[PDB]
């Protein structure tokens, strides 16, 4: 059966300013079958009352879903994105990068 | 302009769990308006762009009752599926579909869809013509030989030539400047050291829409296209759109470099700089 | 809006 490997960005809807309210986004496209699991994490921990957009996909009929959480960065805050899916052997975690 | 209205559903079974779960989304164009999801507490088609609220209730009422329709015979052909390719009756299998119009500025239908894919395979799909249908395989054969038996083109390209045409007119109409005029991007260049003699400039298009943009870095005005990252077009979280591209310099010769940026929303491209 | 449905595969 067809199953597509999830591509993932993780990135802030505004350019970041420590101390200043953002969007921390995780988008990830390119997925079949639509049964994934997306974490956003603050330092290693799991962020609670993470929303998601609704269920999509593209032409090619690969899903995307934007997971997303209002956040105020700082210096010292990590964030990343964690995703299950049955196409990756272990899970995938992608830093944040505030230049990317 | 030309414009585009489209409907997409998934429906995946979870044969033990109870029935398949059934979410649609609609689009005008890169602007998601509606969602329903079946696993909602009291499932109904609900807004996802601002324009649409306007809609009366025998709106919302008469999609919602379509939605939970529609859920039920995804269903059906879910099983239908699984029986004609003999596939077991454990198992959790995908139903997409994905139909709608593309009209040109006066509002004519340029092009109709109306097309299927199961597992995430092309499974049946209308041509171009609202008359016919091409189909897979043999198992997509029983679905066409039945939709031909139905007269299915028919009602779907009733659909694709009247209220799928006349609602997409509709909401042009109540979205306005939001569907119709292109929101240009937001720009500026960044400059990261990897070393004493490398370093990034990365050329950012922020806030922009619809989704369609080029960005291009180039060196004394020549395309970099082999030396450049860009990564995919992502959306902001707020209906629009973010993408960069980066190219590796040698330090001390940016200035030699400008990122070129076209937009539908740009009166004219864009030629930006480390600055 | 959408299509109403109509029959299954």
């Amino acid at each position: 059966m067809i199953q597509r490997t999830p591509k993932i960005q993780v990135y802030s809807r505004h350019p970041a300013e420590n101390g200043k309210s953002n969007f921390l986004n995780c988008y990830v496209s390119g997925f079949h079958p639509s049964d994934i699991e997306v974490d956003l994490l603050k330092n290693g921990e799991r962020i609670e009352k993470v929303e998601h957009s609704d269920l999509s996909f593209s032409k090619d009929w690969s899903f995307y879903l934007l997971y997303y959480t209002e956040f105020t960065p700082t210096e010292k805050d990590e964030y990343a994105c964690r995703v299950n899916h049955v196409t990756l052997s272990q899970p995938k975690i992608v830093k944040w990068d505030r230049d990317m | 302009g030309s414009h585009s209205m489209r409907y997409f559903y998934t429906s995946v079974s979870r044969p033990g769990r109870g029935e398949p779960r059934f979410i649609s989304v609609g689009y005008v164009d890169d602007t998601q308006f509606v969602r329903f999801d079946s696993d909602a507490a009291s499932p109904r088609e609900e807004p996802r762009a601002p324009w649409i609220e306007q809609e009366g209730p025998e709106y919302w009422d008469r999609n919602t009752q379509i939605y939970k329709a529609q859920a039920q015979t995804d269903r059906e052909s879910l099983r239908n599926l699984r029986g004609y390719y003999n596939q077991s009756e454990a198992g959790s299998h995908t139903l997409q579909s994905m139909y709608g119009c593309d009209v040109g500025p006066d509002g004519r239908l340029l092009r109709g869809h109306d097309q299927y894919a199961y597992d995430g395979k092309d499974y049946i799909a209308l041509n171009e013509d609202l008359r016919s249908w091409t189909a897979a395989d043999t198992a997509a054969q029983i679905t066409q030989r039945k939709w031909e038996a139905a007269r299915e083109a028919e009602q779907r390209r009733a659909y694709l030539e009247g209220e799928c045409v006349e609602w997409l007119r509709r909401y042009l109409e109540n979205g306005k400047d939001k569907l119709e005029r292109a929101d240009p991007p937001k720009t500026h260049v960044t400059h990261h050291p990897i070393s004493d003699h490398e370093a990034t400039l990365r050329c950012w298009a922020l806030g922009f829409y619809p989704a369609e943009i080029t960005l291009t870095w180039q060196r004394d005005g020549e395309d970099q296209t082999q030396d450049t990252e860009l990564v995919e077009t992502r959306p902001a979280g707020d209906r629009t759109f973010q993408k960069w591209a980066a190219v590796v310099v040698p330090s001390g010769e940016e200035q030699r470099y400008t990122c070129h940026v076209q937009h539908e929303g740009l009166p004219k491209p864009l030629t930006l700089r480390w600055e | 809006e959408p299509r109403s449905p109509s029959h299954s595969m």
